[PDB]
RNA sequence: AAAGACCAGGC
DNA sequence: CAAGTACTTACGCCTGGTCATT
């Protein structure tokens, strides 16, 4: 009917008019590529060769134009129209039209698309303006979309069958204005919570971490290679920290010579122990932690994602704060592109190896789980003599479910503490994790130490059958392994009901992924169309669409939320 | 133990599965039988008298991995996995490439892929031999090496070895199959297949016709690229109208084979296949037996990709970074049981729940190998030629090929069709359509504080219109442009009209209005 | 006569049961081929449960 | 224009608006037997 | 803060507590287009109709219906020609 | 044409009453891999539907094990509500009780 | 409002300077004056941008104040802040 | 389907050892003396004949398209 | 498709140049040159013949791109001395070593060979 | 400044290996003659296929695949035989093509393995490694394969079909004494086959004031250039590209200054 | 096109009046045939009216020159015999 | 060929 | 003025095949 044309999604004001398809768009997989700078996107020849911009031919670039119009559309820098003024169009693609070729001031060619083009790439799952940023076109063979790793995390992408979208904006006026409103460096640090959007991530970080020792000596060569690919290197080589005895230089000293301008910063590495702050040793961290960069040399520390990741006071973000956007994106290309060359020779893996620890840790987290099994049994004979007392705010039933938990989780946390203490300085695990790249503490945990509890609805695995968890089992059998404790670590491999067990609580995880998305994206919806029209008027206002003043000052103090920045009082605490 | 006898002698003795049960020993359980029926998982350790926790049991399991299905029993290992990433394998296996079924050859079926060179895993689980896995693969073992090289890898690409693509690693033939039917609609409306002439047939298209038989079918060899004519046909119009079916853009493959017959209706019928070899590039799909999956990041050349000591350069490199959140361990105990099957000879045995395959015994094993017990291997930069400071890990880990292919994803849209009623581009990629500017996008742009992007792609990428509006009555006004007699209907107005730029959705809307009775008059003034 | 009823693949009333694969491969049908689909309009179809 | 049948293989020339149909077989499902043109496969 | 600060101020601003819903989103004193691309859309429409409730195209999502610069960033000012300072300076063409 | 339809069009029930049928039973064989046709033709469907945001009906029930597979379910919103057989799975044919 | 008292930000917003560079480029673009020398540059963007530093640009902003009022700022009052 | 020429890590011609390892294993031999008989050193190699499907041989089961 | 023909990486084609040379404004006597249709077999060796050079300051070489063929090679050398000096004496150098090592190995082979 | 003097010694030369130890050169002109060894050392490999009949199951793309990687004997007439690209001739020509014909229908019951033997060529020196015979297809009675082939000269950048080597075993320094990898437990690691230390050590101790230098090689040939011919060719072209590039870079340094 | 380019500033809705519909109706009499077409030709009065809009994709209405977008459509009206209901 | 429904799938 | 009822809404994008009706 008509009202059912006009209606919600796939209707006419949501369908068609509120969002609606457009054309000078493309789309093919994402790929990663760490040589293309931050702010470029590597297209490949036929999208280029497809999609075409409209040139106004000005005496300047006749020549240019002239040319770009006799390659015709077959050569990829090419051009498809000659759109005279009149408004009638002359397709070159249809025969050579030879009388046709001839250009003047006032048409336009539709040439297509070149390196350097604006065009904004975009991640469906559009949540934040971060999400569609404007890129650079550089065009690369091969037929998949191509950007860099620091811009994965904004766009929330990972190459694994990944599709972005590509715009192209068709004017001057939207050239412009994505050129100067939302290219990448530019959205550095988001106003969402004045943090950096964009850290060093993945492999970059990792080694980052190894490269940023006091173990990393360099000799001459690796240093030249390594500096080749600075592009904001000066030209000169720094004097090495060790001299004659054979020149070399230091990982942190090649490192100083990317840190853009003169970038004060002071953070701690994640294994910075707790106790080197109040005892001695606090300028000199015998761990080689506490980073302190002070006139753009990183004169002492460990480079990991608290430092140049996607946190406060990061060192990306006190570049971008300091020195701007441009120099900013500089500071990751160089980052990425020394790094990942320096990797090229340190190397990275993964293995069982890292997976194994020594046997008498695997004696003492056998141990620890044993002890832990025996202290349930423990609770569960006291609470069948009725012996224990319920707990204040809980009944009897859920007092033992809540001592069994803690009895598990301490041997859980107990165990992982062993297996983290014996991981050796090499291993490519704790590297990972040490560097924030990718991973946990609990996930070294699980795959050495154990598994652990098994949770579904959050709590133990439930008595689906009548009142035993499986037929293997006793009924009213709550022991450990009855009710969801995987005892065995991940190298261990699981019993088959260990292993049904992780499937249910797997699956649980699963559930909550595939249904929270409905309710999540209705509720950013209906945000959205809440406050669409509320912004800062010219008076420093904030007035919604009928002149209704939301607030006086915006955020109350008038200042916009990507320049803020967690700051000490120094005098709210202090004694009179 | 006399029935295991018997069973061992199946052949010659006509003792099956019946006859086991006949006599007693296994029983079917049902899901409300089993609450009442006490089940040891395996025999030599639970009937077996020690410290007791059960004592009267009343059936037993054959062997716990038969509560995994059929598309999780290729799984190697998977006890060691976490439970989501045998979930996504699960997925992803029935999106694996290989030989579909042995006689491809006679069906006529669309979106048929057909590996080349499919290998049966090293590290193989015993269920599989009853899915008929060993008979029909669906993948190739690739000698995986957990290294972070060029970063090319990074996130969950993988780097894939260019020579071995060259060699036919992975290639692939993607037979698409065409179906074409005469039919006779009209009194004298005919449908016919002929290959219609130059100036016979009022509609045509500007593809080339030269490759049609008499027939109006292309005999197979003939290498068919994008918009070439299929199948010629026409219908008589009441001199005739082209229906010939094109090919898809961007294919550039091959006729495989051509066939004619009747369908049910008598008529005459044609259904033609055609096969393009894909060739791995860098914008496919590859995924381990572990819910380890990614794009081929880039193709190095073997001199390119890192080697050890031996030659041995890795086919496809993996990141590191995949593995530890993930805590896929079935990966990697599966690399390791693959580098000491294939240097021993056997195929292992990764079946889930076996008690006597463990890490250390295959660590061991390989060690008796000239390995590292870790599967650990000095590997040596392809471009510098120095060591890797770091010892990769290498060994050949089963990895299928899916039927996600960045050829049949890439679109690509510059002014093409629009819709018959929205006068928006069409939905899809097969109607040349456009991506669509959904409204979080639009949200997004605002926040940006982007008005002319946001009316480009709402205005001028999408449907553009003008109207004339009354500016008495904002309903829109009769424009006869070539004769300028703007006239609006209802107030006898001629002269105080405004033209208005709005999107023909937002002119749908307002006639869509009208039929309901609304008025949604646009006062320019 | 009052119908006809689409018959399973490889079902006791399908033309393959019984067959031993030299015969299927006479018939150009795969021994591998599990049976369990219908074919309607030359289509394959599969009842789920 | 010869076909080549389904089930016994004896190629058969078949004229335009003839039914399909195989000489000496009685099958309905006929094939094309691929032309003489050559194409060219560059072994890479 | 200051998002969180405008939401709470978007909802209790108007004198009662107004849901981020459909009930207060479509209640205020906004205009009938911009209510109309929020879950009611002919319902709010026939409304308008009824009482002969005008839009003054003031908000967003009113222009971009009909294809308008709104009056977002880059289109809440008028860019004019400034006619004295074309002849200053130099001018080629 | 009854069973025809039935079969091919997947809506289960009268033509003439297709929106009150059930769907999405009698799907098309998948034939890319083989153990994706081996799955098609084992696999249950429950036939709540998909919009639900009930998680239990989608959760691994403790009786599904050796039933249907622990693991294999896709991914979306039809995740736990599309199942599959395990390998030993027999599902009763019918006997009449007398 | 008049030319005198402007109560509004001295400094060139994001928009303002988006929005002034992409009018200018299409100005020069479709053959305007140039008011700045130009070192050989071809792209209207570009041209844009040296005229905005420069503070050549031919635009006065109009900036409507809630009220209705407007304040017509030229760009070369404005401080860029870039 | 048929037996790889050309090792595809390496590169040594394994396409000509495939019915002299079927013809080894039939006779005698383990799977990896079979190999070693080849001159299959190297792991990679012995992963194309060890792991390989001839599935040709199921295809020539069926008739030809013409005789 | 949109792969790039395999001869396309040390085939030249019409217009493009093997070696361009580029002086470096940043510091004294320090060029650039660009290789076109060449990867790390020539630019690994030269530089390392470079460094064998008592005279260079500075020597490395990159690949912008490994889609693209193409390497800079940037030579610093010491005054009175020049960077297209310096590489050229290194190419005339490698050209030495192999031609030597080309004669040793056909004596070895020789040798081995019924010797 | 000038070039260092490398000995090379010859340990182990058959039909299809070569283990040679090339001491006092570099390490990247080590590497360099490695990846001219698989990358830059030209051979005859079919490259043109025109098939006249294919009833084999395998398709005319895939015979024409298997058909290019059949190593062809080009010991001699590679050096004589001009490339494609920089022949007079269009299409193919004697001197810059070797002519290959096939030509096998299967009449008798038992299959017919089509090989490398029924490869006809006209030069008497490339013939498909056959002084067992690589597998082409499998054909049953009635089936019939015919092609006629064109084998060109390249090199392994373009294809790996033209790649003269399996493996190339290259290694450095087998008693890590320059620590270029760090063996996180040294112990268990094998020793190499070149190891000079004794059982009870793990590795050599560290040299500082050293540099890596005796390059070990297994130069393994395909059945197409034996491997003194593959290492000859090899230094050969690796010698031509500097040779080129010196007389470009002297071509452009006259013609800027 | 000789009108000007005047941005829409406010959008009044409101309901037709039936003096409204029948006077911006290009329809005389209102639509009194159920039939589309009566001999292969768009019938007047028909549901497919020639002057109430551009059909045949080549030609031009009987209103304006249509071209098929040019003309935005032309608003047609039915006289009902009784009075109805609007839901 | 067209939009309607369904199904499967990718992020 | 309570107790009863009915109505409207429930992530974004993208890919393919199938079928009935026109
Ligand atoms: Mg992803
Ligand atoms: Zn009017
Ligand atoms: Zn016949
Ligand atoms: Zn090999
Ligand atoms: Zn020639
Ligand atoms: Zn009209």
């Amino acid at each position: 009917s008509l009202k059912q044309r006009l209606k919600g999604k796939e209707g006419r004001v949501r369908g068609n008019l509120m969002g609606k398809r457009v054309d000078f768009s493309a789309r093919t997989v994402i790929t990663p590529d760490p040589n293309l700078s931050i702010d470029q996107v590597g297209v490949p020849r036929s999208i280029a060769a497809n999609m075409t911009f409209a040139e106004i031919v000005t005496p300047f670039n006749i020549d240019r134009l002239q040319e770009l119009v006799r390659r015709g559309n077959s050569q990829y820098p090419g051009a498809k129209y000659i759109i005279r003024d009149n408004g009638d169009r002359i397709d070159l693609r249809f025969h050579p039209k030879p009388s046709d070729l001839h250009l003047q001031t006032g048409y336009k060619v539709e040439r297509h698309m070149c390196d350097g083009d604006i065009v904004i790439f975009n991640r469906q799952p559009t949540l934040h303006k971060m999400s569609m940023m404007g890129h650079r076109v550089r065009i690369l063979p091969w037929s998949t979309f191509r950007l860099n790793l620091s811009v994965t995390t904004p766009y929330n992408a990972d190459f694994d069958g990944d599709e972005m979208n590509l715009h192209l904006p068709q004017s001057l006026e939207t050239r412009a204005e994505i050129q100067e409103l939302a290219m990448v460096p530019r959205m550095i640090v988001t106003p969402q919570s004045n943090r950096p959007v964009m850290g060093i991530v993945q492999d970059t970080l990792t080694a980052v971490r190894k490269f940023t020792k006091r173990d990393v000596f360099l000799e001459r060569g690796e240093v030249m290679n390594l500096l080749m690919f600075l592009s904001t290197w000066d030209g000169k080589v720094p004097q090495p920290a060790i001299l004659k005895p054979r020149p070399l230089w230091t990982g942190k000293q090649i490192f100083s010579l990317i840190i853009p301008g003169h970038i004060n910063c002071i953070r701690t590495h994640s294994t910075h122990p707790d106790d080197e702050d109040s005892g001695p040793y606090k300028h000199i961290s015998p761990g080689d932690t506490k980073v302190v960069v002070e006139n753009g040399e990183l004169i002492m520390g460990i480079l990991c994602k608290k430092s140049l990741g996607t946190s406060a006071g990061s060192l990306v973000h006190i570049s971008y704060l300091e020195m701007g956007h441009d120099i900013t994106r500089l500071f990751y290309s160089n980052i990425q592109t020394v790094i990942n060359n320096w990797l090229l020779i340190e190397g990275h893996t993964i293995g069982i190896g890292d997976s194994i620890a020594d046997s008498k840790t695997y004696q003492d987290i056998q141990n620890t789980i044993k002890k832990a099994k025996q202290d349930v049994i423990e609770v569960i004979e006291k609470a069948h003599n009725n012996e224990l007392e319920p707990t204040p705010g809980n009944t009897l039933r859920q007092t033992f479910e809540n001592q069994v938990n803690r009895i598990l989780n301490d041997a859980r946390d107990k165990t992982g503490s062993s297996a983290q203490k014996s991981l050796s300085e090499y291993n490519n695990f704790k590297s990972m994790v040490v560097s924030g790249a990718k991973g946990s503490k609990i996930n070294i945990s699980q795959v050495i130490a154990v598994v652990g509890q098994q949770n579904v609805e959050g709590k133990r695995i439930p008595f689906g059958f009548k009142h035993r968890t499986l037929p293997h089992f006793i009924k009213d059998d709550y022991g450990p392994e009855s009710r969801g404790f995987v005892e065995n670590s991940y190298l261990a491999g699981l019993t088959p009901t260990e292993f049904f067990f992780h499937a249910m609580g797997g699956r649980e995880g699963l559930i909550d992924t595939a249904v929270k998305t409905a309710e999540t994206g209705y509720i950013q919806r209906r945000l959205i169309k809440s406050m669409e029209s509320v912004m800062v008027k010219y008076d420093a206002t904030v007035r919604n669409s009928i002149n209704q003043v939301v607030q006086l000052r915006y955020g109350e103090d008038g200042l916009a939320g990507e320049s803020v920045e967690f700051q000490n009082l120094a005098t709210l605490k202090p004694s009179n | 133990k006399r029935h295991i006898d018997q069973l061992k002698e199946r052949e010659y003795n006509n003792y099956s599965w019946q006859d086991l049960v006949a006599s007693g020993v296994v029983e079917y359980i049902d899901t409300l039988e089993e609450e009442t029926v006490m089940l040891a998982m395996t025999p030599d350790d639970l009937q077996e008298k020690e410290v007791a926790y059960c004592s009267t049991y009343t059936h037993c399991e054959i062997h716990p991995s038969m509560i995994l299905g059929v598309c999780a029993s290729i799984i190697p290992f998977p006890d060691h996995n976490q439970s989501p990433r045998n979930t996504y394998q699960s997925a992803m296996g029935k999106q694996a490439m290989g030989v579909y079924i042995t006689n491809f050859h006679v069906r006529m079926d669309t979106l048929a892929h057909v590996l080349y060179y499919p290998q049966k895993p090293l590290v193989t689980t015993r269920s599989m031999e009853y899915l008929r896995f060993r008979e029909l693969p669906a993948g190739i073992n690739s000698i995986v090496a957990i290294a972070s090289y060029t970063g090319y890898n990074q996130e969950d690409s993988v780097i894939m070895n260019r020579s071995a693509v060259d060699r036919g690693f992975f290639r692939s033939v993607f037979y698409r199959s065409y179906k074409e039917q005469e039919s006779k609609k009209g009194f004298d409306q005919e449908e016919v297949f002929e290959k219609p002439t130059r100036e016979t047939c009022q509609g045509m298209r500007h593809a080339i016709y030269d490759k049609l038989d008499d027939d109006g079918l292309i005999a197979p060899g003939v290498r068919v690229s994008g918009d070439d004519v299929i199948i010629g046909k026409t219908v008589t119009l009441p001199t005739k109208r082209d229906c010939s079916t094109f090919l898809r853009t961007s294919e550039t493959g091959i006729v495989d084979q051509v066939m004619v017959t009747l369908n049910q209706e008598g008529y005459k019928f044609c259904k033609i296949r055609v096969r393009s070899v894909r060739i791995p590039q860098i914008g496919d799909k590859f995924a381990s037996r572990h819910g380890q999956k990614g794009t081929c990041g880039i193709q190095y050349r073997q001199e390119d990709m890192p080697f050890t000591c031996e030659g041995i350069t890795p086919d496809i490199i993996i990141n590191p970074h995949a593995i530890p959140s993930r805590m896929t361990i079935g990966h990697l105990i599966e690399c390791l049981q693959g580098k000491v099957s294939a240097n021993k000879g056997e195929i292992g045995d990764a079946t889930p729940f076996n008690d006597a395959v463990n890490v250390q015994k295959i660590s061991n094993l390989l060690s008796d190998y000239g390995y590292h017990l870790r599967g650990n291997e000095v590997l040596y930069n392809g471009f510098t030629g120095r060591k890797i400071t770091s010892q990769i890990f290498i060994g050949p880990t089963y990895y299928q090929r899916l039927k996600h292919m960045v050829d049949d994803k890439i679109h690509s849209r510059a002014r093409g069709p629009i819709q018959i009623l929205n006068r928006q581009p069409m939905e899809g990629r097969s109607r040349d359509g456009g991506l669509r500017f959904g409204e979080m996008e639009r949200d997004c742009q605002i926040a940006h504080g982007a008005a002319q992007f946001l009316r480009e792609r709402l205005f001028e990428a999408s449907d553009p219109y003008q109207v004339h509006v009354c500016n008495l009555c904002g309903i829109m006004a009769i424009a006869n442009t070539r004769t300028h007699t703007y006239e609006c209907r209802g107030c006898r107005n001629k002269t105080q009209i405004s033209l208005v730029r709005m999107p023909y959705a937002c002119k749908l809307l307002f006639q869509e209005l009208m039929s309901m009775s609304i008025a949604p008059r646009m006062m320019s003034v | 006569f009052i119908g006809k009823i689409p018959i399973m693949l490889r079902s006791t009333y399908c033309l393959l049961n019984g067959l031993t694969d030299r015969d299927l491969c006479e018939l150009n049908e795969c021994p591998l081929d599990p049976g369990g689909y219908f074919i309607i309009n030359g289509s394959e179809k599969v009842l789920i449960a | 224009m010869i076909y080549i049948c389904g089930e016994c293989h004896t190629e058969n020339e078949i004229k335009s608006r003839d039914p399909i149909r195989c000489r000496e077989c009685g099958y309905r499902i006929m094939y094309k037997k691929r032309t003489k043109r050559l194409v060219v496969f560059d072994a890479r | 803060y200051r998002h969180l600060a405008l939401l709470c101020d978007t909802m209790t601003c108007r004198g009662h507590l107004m849901a981020i819903t459909r009930h207060g989103v479509n209640r205020q004193d906004t205009g009938p287009l911009m209510k109309c691309s929020f879950e009611e859309t002919v319902d709010v429409l026939m409304e308008a109709a009824a009482h002969g409730e005008s839009d003054p195209m003031k908000g967003v999502s009113e222009n971009i219906m009909l294809g308008q610069l709104a009056p977002a960033g880059t289109g809440c000012f008028d860019l004019l020609l400034d006619a004295e300072k074309c002849k200053y300076g130099m001018e080629i063409p | 044409d009854g069973l025809k339809y039935s079969l091919a069009t997947g809506n289960w029930g009268d033509q003439k009453k297709a929106h009150q049928a059930r769907a999405g039973v009698s799907q098309v064989l998948n034939r890319l891999t083989f153990a994706s046709t081996l799955s098609h033709l084992r696999r249950l469907n429950s036939p709540i539907g998909r919009d639900g945001k009930l998680a239990k009906p989608r959760q691994l029930h403790n009786t599904l094990w050796g039933m249907v597979c622990p693991a294999e379910t896709p991914e979306g919103h039809a995740v736990g509500l599309v199942k599959n057989l395990a390998l030993m799975a027999y599902i009763s044919v019918g006997s009449q009780p007398s | 409002q008049a030319n005198q008292k402007r109560i509004t930000t001295p400094y060139m917003t994001k928009y303002e300077r988006a929005r002034v560079l992409g009018t200018r480029a299409l100005q020069i673009a479709m053959c305007a004056p140039v008011m700045v020398e130009l070192e050989g540059e071809t792209d209207p963007l570009l041209i844009a941008m040296k005229e905005l530093k420069a503070r050549k640009i031919p635009i006065i902003i109009r900036r409507y104040l809630p009220d209705g009022s407007y304040e017509d700022w030229g760009v070369d009052e404005l401080i860029i802040t870039d | 389907m048929i037996i790889p020429v050309r090792c595809f890590t390496c590169g040594k011609i394994v396409g000509n050892k495939w019915e002299a390892y079927l013809g080894l294993l039939q006779a005698e031999y383990t799977e990896g003396d079979a190999l070693d008989a080849l001159g299959l050193k190297r792991y990679c190699c012995r992963r194309m004949l060890l792991a390989h499907v001839d599935l040709i041989e199921k295809l020539l089961n069926y008739a030809p398209l013409e005789k | 498709m949109n792969a790039p023909p395999a001869f396309e990486s040390f085939l030249l084609f019409e217009g493009e140049k093997k070696i361009t040379i580029n002086k470096d404004t940043k510091v004294p006597n320090a060029c650039l040159f660009t290789i076109n249709k060449e990867d790390h077999t020539l630019g690994n060796i030269i530089k390392s013949q470079l460094l064998k050079d008592p005279q260079v300051l500075f020597a490395g070489y990159k690949v912008p791109h490994p889609l693209e063929h193409k390497i800079i090679i940037r030579v610093q050398t010491t005054p009175d001395y020049s960077p297209q000096e310096a590489f050229t004496n290194a190419i005339t150098d490698l050209i030495s070593e192999l031609s030597l090592l080309e004669e040793r190995f056909r004596v070895a082979i020789k040798d081995k060979q019924e010797g | 400044p000038y070039a260092n003097q490398p000995t090379v010694r010859i340990t182990e030369l058959t039909d299809e290996n070569v283990k040679f130890i090339i001491e006092n050169t570099d390490l990247a002109v080590a590497n360099s003659i490695r990846r001219v060894f698989i990358a830059e050392v030209p051979i005859i490999a079919i490259d043109w296929v025109q098939i006249d009949a294919n009833s084999s199951v395998l398709h005319d793309e895939f015979i024409a695949h298997r058909l290019g990687l059949i190593p062809l004997i080009s010991d001699d007439i590679v050096d004589k035989l001009q490339y494609s690209r920089d022949c007079t001739c269009e299409e193919f020509c004697p001197e810059c093509s070797v002519e290959f014909t096939l030509d096998v229908r299967c009449n008798e019951d038992q299959t017919r393995h089509v090989t490398s033997r029924d490869l006809i060529s006209n030069s008497p020196r490339v013939i498909p490694v056959t002084s067992d015979d690589i597998l082409i297809v499998k054909l049953r009675k009635g089936q019939e394969l015919r092609l006629r082939a064109y084998a060109k000269k390249g090199f392994g950048k373009e294809h790996a079909k033209w790649n003269p080597t399996a493996g190339v075993a290259f290694e450095y320094d087998p008693d890590n004494a320059l620590r270029h990898t760090v063996y996180p437990k040294p112990e268990e690691w094998p020793k190499s086959e070149y190891s000079e230390l004794d059982e009870d050590e793990s590795q050599a101790p560290y040299d500082p004031n050293g540099k890596p230098e005796r390059f070990y090689y297994n130069v393994e040939s395909c059945g197409s250039l034996r491997p003194e011919t593959i290492v000859l060719s090899a230094l050969s072209g690796l010698k031509k590209k500097l040779s080129d590039l010196q007389t470009q870079l002297s071509h452009e340094i006259q013609s800027d200054v | 096109s000789a009108c000007p380019l005047r941005t829409i500033k406010r959008v009044q809705f409101g309901v037709l009046s039936p003096d409204e519909l029948k006077r911006m109706s290009v329809t005389e009499g209102g639509i009194k045939y159920p039939e589309t077409t009566e001999g292969g030709r768009p019938k007047l009065g028909g549901l497919m009216d020639p002057r109430q809009g551009v059909i045949e994709r080549t030609g031009r209405c009987q209103t304006c020159a249509g071209n098929m977008t040019e003309c935005p459509g032309h608003f047609g009206h039915i006289e009902l015999a009784k009075p109805v209901f609007h839901v």
